[PDB]
């Protein structure tokens, strides 16, 4: 039974150790999504402004 | 090598002649050259380590921009300034973010508004130790982002207002904002699972206010939410209002230590609960 | 005798602090993961009125400089 | 009188609560009558008023008793209308009364002279409304005890 | 024994069946998580690319055109 | 700032302003102005909380645009008046989705569609509690997703269309939806844990129609799936069976009151576990 | 609503407006028919037919492709592939290696390692022939790992290992795997995972004889000494110390008990049961 706890307990501490990296990976994924969401903005305002001036002028 | 002293050198020489051009100019090349020129500059301020030169430059290009009948550029000059500017002196940083919350405003976007009202309100409460400006902040946040029905952004910007609130003793909207955040969230599959925690917050709101009011709301929120009668929360808020009831100081400490022991209680629930404890 | 109850009363609190700690790691997940998943939305929301409009206007431009 | 709302609050004194008598503004009504205070649809219990200095017209003080007995909130709306007795048939001949000890720290096995204590509840609350399932405090002496109705005989 | 020692193995052989599971999900999770940050990684790259070009193309083509 | 009024009166002045601009245009240069400032308005409008306002201007707007040779602008109008008519009329909103998810189908794109269709039936589903045309609408978004090689959208929208249709005591169309998202889950190495829990509710609607056929269909998942042996779910199912086999009402209350002991279950477990519990008790 | 009638007879008008319009025969044409044939595509695919919808997208990249126009020939060619994925197989693997013929001629291997992904998937989930799927796979591996895309680059080599394994191509399965489990004991995000990789090699190994069994897990530790320390290692040492014997008694009873705790896939079972009716004799 003692040999039993000892297998959990490794156990239980691999998991633990996994789910903390998948959180710190997971912090940088956010972070780069929050960078993609910021730059597409300024991707469309110029487009949308590049648009109405060469459509204007013709 | 990244020695300051050249790049300190070319980018006031930059600044100078950008200066000289835009002063002869009493058609309109000059201003955008002088715009550039200013940018490269506060550019190369931003790599000598100098961020208030940096800045300075950053809103003079901007305020040329601006002159021009082109707007957004000025915005996004105003927003790279308070950025440079985070580091030395806030209120510029302030006055020009909230420049260009402005003019986004107006344009017609909200989401980049809500985000640039949660830096304020971050700069508030890092920087100036205020609260209040700061609750309003995340609120006009909420409202913006949930009038583009983002709901986990407007509930955690509703966290935040409620959490500050509870800090200053103005219960009934702690309570009212986690109360509604528990309902929102007891209908989804994911976060079912946190509905108990919200709760048991506006809960200990109540134990301020009254004592009944606390066993009604508990009752209420059990009726409500049926599982709510199995967790850990619910147990300590019995036993607390069992001790309470018959001026038992001895069982309270008793159980407090003992939830404790299996969690440690952060500054906000511990402060609560000594108060709690202080009332009788 | 002794050793072995304090032995199984020392290996099952342990057990439950770590599970504790698991449970806390795994709903902050679900929440960011939310979170996460409507930025994402939104991410292709935009990226499609971008390409929409391109192909508008490089349509439009090629068509008008060929008439002239 | 007509219904109209107002709000429950604490008891200003500990004396006018252990009086059993729902403690209202002098400015509102006047000690003796009798309200039927209207909870929900389906929720009125009788109560009487009884005339106290301070507290703000417009609302209700009750005792721990009462709102445990109508489970009132600090700060909830309440419905209060008068109450009209029928002398020809609610007038009280006789009543059943379960009593219980109110704290565990005062239990004795002393005897306890119950004719004794019939008349000082005489004394006590005499032309006052009592209803069916009132939940009460008791004083003897030097004892604190629950009481609950059960029964009323005309 | 009787209760004791049937619960004892009982529960011991589920929570340990119950654990490789959940490190068999963590696996999984780990793996095709990391497939997404490359998959974002290399989204990066040409978003920037793109802003570049689109924002010397339009300024290029406005000045030409006014000179002219 | 942020009076109200003052945002109120500027809002309305401009759409007087443009309305009294468009009228004297129409005694497409001034066009363009035009929705330019109806836009503006309604912005104006969405900022100032009068959301009818707001959602009257996009509508004004998009019909401007769709008098123009433009498609594109004239459904963003059209999704923006339906956001901002949902709070307070659906009915223009679903309105709104309608037409733009017809322009969308118009041009090609689908995947849009499929996510307004999914709009659509959520607002059907929590407002105007209408069961048939949320299903529908369900329908055509998982055709639509499957059509374009998205699983997973198919997969959610076919679990959801089955769970509402046996809500409405339709058994066989949620059994086959179940068992083919069953068999989805079953050849992939991810969901397969989950890949039981779908086969359970199969066994349950089979039950509802009759025990032999519930008996059938659970040896036939047993067979095809051996791990759906172990798991709990197939021990309750077949203690039920035979306590519904021997009549004995108490043992199956007694079973199903222990399985709620161990775990809480959803309103659809406990309404299908009671129809059950009732279709048993009037054998005994 | 409209039923596949209607719709049928709009694209039917459609194709037969097109047609027309390309006999009398320039650029303006040219760019109606190949609208139109896209519209009825379009249609098509919304009337739910999966071949005329194929047919006329096939129309329309060939219009483009004698045009000067490229890459619209391979967006119209990869729809008309996914339009017969329920058609005719072999007409969109036709259409997917035209599209990746003109795709990596500019340099865009992504896309082409996609195709080959999908054409793979294609020839492995209804035809029976993996050696084609396993040459698209290596293909796909090589085109990703060109970019620096090692954990890309993996999943395909370990499907080809596993297939190759099943055509008893032995010692390139057990050269995959071992570069694989190398790779990514580095890792310390795979290092968990990897004791798998290795535990199949020696799986591979013993299919040919224990001593090479023997010397590989030997290896294996001492190179990686937690693979010492696992279950699969202790049922490696305990089938090993076993079969020296011919006792088929203990590997059946150690195949139970392992199996008992977590159960084995296909592949698994299949190689135990080779292992055991080849080396126990």
């Amino acid at each position: 039974s003692l040999e039993s706890t000892r297998r959990m307990l490794q156990l239980v501490e691999e998991s633990k150790d996994a789910g903390i990296r998948t959180l710190v990976m997971l912090d940088e994924q956010g972070e780069q999504l929050e960078r993609i969401e910021e730059g597409m903005d300024q991707i469309n305002k110029d487009m949308k402004e590049a648009e109405k001036n060469l459509t204007d002028l013709g | 090598g990244m020695d300051t002293s050249g790049k300190q050198a070319e980018a006031m020489a930059l600044l100078a002649e950008a200066e000289r051009k835009v002063k002869n100019s009493q058609g309109s090349s000059k201003i955008e050259e002088a715009c550039e020129i200013y940018a490269r500059a506060a550019n190369m301020f931003k790599m000598a380590k100098n961020w208030s030169a940096a800045g300075n430059a950053f809103c003079q290009a901007a305020q040329l921009h601006l002159q021009l009948q082109s707007k957004h550029d000025a915005a996004t000059c105003f927003v790279d300034a308070g950025n440079a500017f985070k580091k030395a002196d806030p209120q510029e940083a302030i006055n020009c973010l909230m420049r260009a919350i402005e003019i986004y405003t107006d344009m017609g976007r909200f989401t980049i508004a809500a985000k640039h009202h949660i830096s304020i309100a971050e700069i508030y409460e890092t920087e100036l130790v205020d609260v209040e400006k700061a609750i309003a902040h995340y609120e006009q946040s909420a409202d913006y982002y949930k009038g583009e029905e983002s709901n986990s952004s407007a509930n955690k910007c509703l966290l935040k207002v409620a959490g500050y609130a509870a800090q200053l003793e103005q219960y009934q909207k702690a309570i009212d904002i986690y109360e509604q955040v528990g309902t929102s969230a007891m209908d989804s599959p994911l976060l079912k699972y946190s509905a108990k925690d919200y709760f048991f917050k506006a809960a200990l709101c109540h134990f301020c206010i009254d004592m009944l009011n606390a066993k009604l709301a508990v009752q209420k929120y059990e009726e409500l939410f049926p599982a709510f009668s199995d967790s850990r929360e619910c147990k300590l808020m019995k036993k607390l209002l069992e001790a309470h009831e018959e001026q038992n100081v001895d069982s309270y400490t008793e159980s407090v230590k003992e939830y404790d022991s299996i969690s440690r209680l952060d500054q906000w629930l511990t402060t609560m609960l000594l108060r709690i404890k202080k009332t009788i | 005798a002794l050793s072995e109850i304090e032995t199984r009363h020392s290996e099952i609190i342990k057990l439950e602090n770590s599970i504790r700690e698991l449970h806390d790691m795994f709903m902050d997940m679900a929440m960011l993961v939310e979170s996460q998943g409507e930025m994402i939305d939104r991410i292709e929301y935009n990226v499609e009125h971008a390409v929409d409009y391109v192909e508008r206007a490089v349509s439009d431009t090629k068509k008008a400089v060929k008439y002239q | 009188m007509a219904g109209r709302s107002m709000q429950a609050a604490r008891c200003p004194t500990d004396e006018l609560s252990l009086s059993n008598c729902a403690v209202v503004s002098e400015k509102d009504y006047q000690s003796g009558q009798h309200v039927i205070v209207r909870t929900s649809p389906n929720h009125k219990y009788i109560f009487t008023l009884r005339t106290h200095p301070s507290v703000v017209p417009g609302s209700v003080a009750f005792s721990l008793p009462q709102r445990k007995w109508a489970g009132l909130s600090i700060g909830q709306e309440i419905e209060v209308a008068l109450y009209s007795f029928d002398k020809a048939k609610q007038c009280i001949g006789t009543m059943t009364i379960e009593i219980d000890f109110l704290q565990k720290k005062n239990i004795d096995s002393n005897p306890y002279d119950t004719d004794k204590m019939a008349a000082e509840f005489i004394q006590q609350f005499n032309n006052q409304a009592f209803s069916v399932g009132q939940q009460l405090v008791f004083s003897f002496n030097d004892k604190l005890f629950g009481l609950l109705v059960k029964d009323i005989e005309a």
